[PDB]
């Protein structure tokens, strides 16, 4: 428990890139999270939106 | 450019349309800059037999 | 069928090809929601529904 100055230093930093990761999984807004899901699904003028 | 056609067949004359008109008659750029002028000819171009 | 009372086929088990569909000028509307018509020869399907 002494060194938790330490360790909190790796934990901030592995809940960065884990969320970082994570907002990969996100749609924003958009038919799928998977980009190759748009490109396999619609033509230029559609996916491109 | 110039050319007749049925009426059914103008809405090919638009970028990213595609179907024999469009894809083994007259293409349009994706990011075409320009006007589309259409009218019927029936009372020009139709003929008896 | 009547509108109130529509018809449902499940399609399974079978190739498709929705070229055959999507190039007929006979269809007064062809829209497509979630797909492109023109991709549709691409995909595949768990099943369809008409």
């Amino acid at each position: 428990s002494a060194l938790g100055k330490l360790q909190d230093v790796v934990n901030q930093n592995a809940q960065a890139l884990n969320t970082l990761v994570k907002q990969l999984s996100s749609n924003f807004g958009a038919i799928s999270s998977v980009l190759n899901d748009i490109l396999s699904r619609l033509d230029k003028v559609e996916a491109e939106v | 450019d110039s050319f007749v056609i049925r009426g059914d067949e103008v809405r090919q004359i638009a970028p990213g349309q595609t179907g024999n008109i469009a894809d083994y008659n007259y293409k349009l750029p994706d990011d075409f800059t320009g006007c589309v002028i259409a009218w019927n000819s029936n009372n020009l171009d139709s003929k008896v037999g | 069928a009547s509108v109130y009372a529509w018809n449902r086929k499940r399609i399974s088990n079978c190739v498709a090809d929705y070229s055959v569909l999507y190039n007929s000028a006979s269809f007064s509307t062809f829209k497509c929601y979630g797909v492109s018509p023109t991709k549709l020869n691409d995909l595949c399907f768990t099943n369809v529904y008409a």
